[PDB]
RNA sequence: GACAUUGUGAAGAGUCAGACUCU
RNA sequence: CGGCACUGUUGGUUCGCUUGCUCCUUGGAGUCGGGUUGCUUGAAAGUGCAGCCUAAAGUGGGUGAUAAACUUCAUCUAAGGC
RNA sequence: CUCAACCUGAACUCAGUCGUGAUUACCCGCUGAACUUAAGCAUAUCAUUUAGCGGAGGAAAAGAAACUAAAAAGGAUUCCCUUAGUAACGGCGAGUGAAACGGGAAGAGCCCAGCGCCGAAUCGAUCAGUCUUUGGCUGCUUCGAAAUGUGGCGUAUAGGUGUA
């Protein structure tokens, strides 16, 4: 299957995916973004009990979420998987964001982008 | 007419027994059809990135060439009815407008 | 071989018939069980009336029965504003609600409401709670009185009305019935042709 | 939402990009079982549309149909009878593709209830569906008073029975005067109301 | 024989006005 | 053994609901439709079903039983479910 | 090259579930004849029926209009009477052949996807308490499903915001 995709001819639509951020900016879009990280599991059990005897800024996701975002244009930067299977599922946001002018990136790793948000992808 | 002899006729255009017309309001069901602006601007970003199938391709060359009868017949065979082929045909040739507008 | 002066046969006999026969020797056994299956719902129901829901007064489609009435489905949304009673008022007080029909004419919309009206009228509603009566609720005579309903909720009358007489005027007796019918059929056959040189003249 | 741009991308299934994708993924199928279990569906708004829900219990399979006609099964076209019997070829499935791939999912996977299935891929060998079942017996599905109706034992194979979306389209049920030989529910039923003869008591 | 599966390049001819058709 | 009606009591749950005004909003694709083939129907220039090719649109789409254009309208809202 | 993720795919006598096979009167989906009638016979008829295969229940299926119709209009499904041996089909031969309106039995309505808002507010195992324990209720128990989106509002009668 990766020969094939390599072999064949792939649409520009497409194959703008393939050419993700370089290892130094996705390294530093990396560093910004692990400093708005989710609340943690450790976080939740300590909040928890506290909250009991008594939102901050953090990294969205969601393919739905972040559409709504660029639509209203309150997205300041978009990063959006390299690696999303099916493909259709992200193949409308690099031209949504174009045309709503938000800042968007294909970063490599949607895993990568779980584990900044403490999910799996 | 209703009058001296006359109650209300059985035939002809003015047939009918009289009643009193309420106004008409549409039903929620007649509002299916309209696109919203939503999606009217997910429609065309849509075709923005997809781009033309093949037999669209051939009407806008057919179009270009200034052919509106063999456009017109390819769309027929193609879509199938004459209403859808219009309306496709009358789609490419704005299509043509814009990009004669764009590009010259 | 059929002989002499006959009707020619037409009997649907050439199917393996016997394979499906329905018999009603089961009829008056259909009819006791529909009985108390009515009684069962009227002790499940009481007081409520056993008919169920109360219908609308509807006028029959076509020509051949527009003169008569009979009972609807339901009250339109339009006949439940008129009345002043909610959707789901009705629901919860027993009235046919038919979401489909829509009133285009006063007259029609008018008698469904006097009905919707009478019934309201006629209507006997119990507290909620037995110990605490609200408003709008019945008073305690009035429910002493409730007994339960049976066949059809405000059912139709059929009965017909011979107009009054009067005198024959002359200006009835002057017009041409015959001619201004025969006028309305070639009026209507004849529109279109009409239309049709109006255009070719407008056009020279 | 990114749903709306979603099924309309999948609705421009001529276009450059989907036929690139659609390429790849036919190849990738054809290696594959006739049956085979999905880890995740591959077109997540019409699974939605149809009824899918990312929850425990919710399962995927892709299932390869042969395509064309359906070869009478006679030794040497041999048909033994009058003239208007002895088409061999030109015969149509009363059932389309989709219900057949429907009916292979049930039948393999006697356990779960079939709940849809939807259009993936096709060459002019074979067509790929996917249907989306259900596990009656998770507590996921019997806890949630939404999908309890499937649950129970009347919607035992509605693939097999022909209840499924696509299995009820080949039963020409609706409504009107161009649906009126399916009156009661079926035509056999309607067909043996009409030929019924009716014996009544006082004649 | 046609259509689909069927993709990526060259040369020639013919149609046009960069496209199509063929070999 | 069940069913009911009323009392007590345990657990869970209720910022709702209707009508007026204001502004915003509103939908199922290899599906529909078309060609051809086969079966089927009382359905007759195609009633229903299916194979292959083609393949949509958005006051759009379907239907109004004689096919086609251009016209008056009327009536619903398919391709998801109990 | 080390380690760590995800994706895809495996092995487990891993923990706990589920399916198989019967029954035929009725029910649902397929497959599908010929005898016979036509005084022959091939379309037609028998018949969209014997036979064959599969799948449920106490009923099944259908079911809340992409309906009927053309009135001053009806209004989910199912069933009965009537329409009616009628319209229609048919080597227009033999033969076949409905439906709406009308009168009745019974009557009950609704839920999603999508758009939009809240956005994980949702859920399964396991542990520990507790009860009326062949199942339920509580959790800083521990794991996992879920942003490729679980739940709440909400579906054409629309719906939502604010307001009286």
């Amino acid at each position: 299957s990766a020969i094939l995709q390599k072999r064949l001819k792939v649409p520009p639509t497409i194959n703008q995916f393939r050419t993700a951020l370089d290892s130094q900016s996705a390294r530093q879009a990396f560093k910004l973004l692990d400093k708005y990280r989710p609340e943690s599991t450790e976080a939740k059990k300590n909040r928890l009990r506290a909250r009991a005897e008594a939102r901050p800024n953090t990294v969205r996701h969601g393919v739905n979420t972040i559409t709504r975002l660029v639509e209203t244009r309150r997205a300041q930067l978009v990063l959006i998987a390299h690696d999303v299977n099916p493909l259709e599922i992200v193949l409308h946001l690099p031209a949504l964001c174009r045309k709503y002018n938000v800042p968007y990136a294909i970063i490599k790793g949607k895993a990568s982008l779980g584990t900044v948000v403490r999910r799996k992808t | 007419m209703s009058g001296p002899g006359i109650e209300g006729l059985a035939v002809g255009l003015n047939k009918g027994h009289a009643a009193t017309q309420l106004p008409v309001k549409q039903r929620q069901n007649r509002h299916k059809g309209v696109a919203s602006k939503k999606t009217k601007i997910v429609r065309e970003l849509v075709r923005e990135i997809t781009g033309f199938a093949p037999y669209e391709r051939r009407v806008l060359e057919m179009l270009r060439i200034s052919k509106d009868k063999r456009a017109l017949k390819f769309l027929k065979r193609r879509i199938g009815t004459h209403r859808r082929a219009k309306g496709k045909r009358e789609e490419l040739q704005n299509v043509i407008i814009a990009q004669r507008k764009a590009h010259k | 071989a059929p002989r002499g002066n006959q009707m020619l046969g037409n009997a649907h006999f050439r199917k393996h018939w016997h394979k499906r026969i329905k018999t009603w020797f089961d009829q008056p056994a259909r009819k006791l069980r529909r009985r108390q299956n009515r009684q069962a719902k009227a002790v499940e129901i009481a007081p409520r009336p056993v008919a169920g829901l109360l219908r609308s007064v509807v006028r029959c489609p076509q020509k051949r029965y527009n003169t008569k009435t009979r009972l609807g489905r339901g009250f339109s949304l339009q006949e439940l504003k008129a009345a002043g009673i909610s959707q789901a008022q009705a629901r919860t007080i027993g009235i046919a609600v038919d979401v489909r029909r829509t009133n285009k004419t006063a007259e029609g919309l008018k008698a469904n409401a006097d009905r919707l009206k009478e019934y309201k009228a006629k209507l006997i509603l119990f507290p909620k709670k037995a110990s605490a009566p609200k408003k709008g609720d019945s008073s305690a005579e009035e429910l002493k009185v409730a007994a339960q309903l049976r066949g059809d909720v405000l059912p139709l009358s059929h009965t017909i009305t011979f107009d009054e007489p009067r005198q024959v005027t002359d200006a009835e007796r002057k017009v041409e019935i015959f001619r201004l019918l025969r006028k309305e059929r070639a009026d209507k056959k004849y529109r279109g042709k009409r239309e049709k040189r109006a255009r070719e003249a407008a056009e020279e | 939402g990114a749903y709306k741009y979603m099924q309309e991308i999948w609705r421009k299934k001529q276009s450059d990009a989907l036929r690139y994708l659609l390429r790849i993924r036919t190849w990738h199928y054809r290696q594959l079982s006739a049956v085979h279990r999905v880890p995740r569906p591959t077109r997540p708004e019409k699974a939605r549309r149809l009824g899918y829900r990312a929850k425990q219990g919710f399962v995927v399979y892709r299932v390869r149909v042969r395509r064309g006609n359906r070869k009478r099964p006679v030794c040497k076209g041999q048909t033994y009878g009058k003239p208007k019997t002895h088409g061999v070829n030109e015969l149509k499935n009363a059932k389309s593709k989709q219900a057949v791939a429907e009916g292979r999912a049930g039948r393999r996977l006697g356990s779960l209830r079939v709940l849809n299935s939807y259009w993936v891929a096709e060459d002019s060998t074979y067509k790929f569906y996917e249907v989306v079942l259900i596990d009656p017996f998770h507590k996921a599905i019997r806890r949630n008073p939404d999908t309890q109706w499937i649950t129970k034992p009347v919607h035992k194979h509605r693939e097999q029975r022909g209840l499924t979306s696509a299995g009820r389209k080949s039963r020409g049920l609706g409504k009107g005067w161009r649906f009126s030989a399916t009156r009661g529910g079926s035509q056999a039923k309607n067909w043996k109301r009409k030929n019924t003869k009716v014996f009544h008591r006082k004649r």
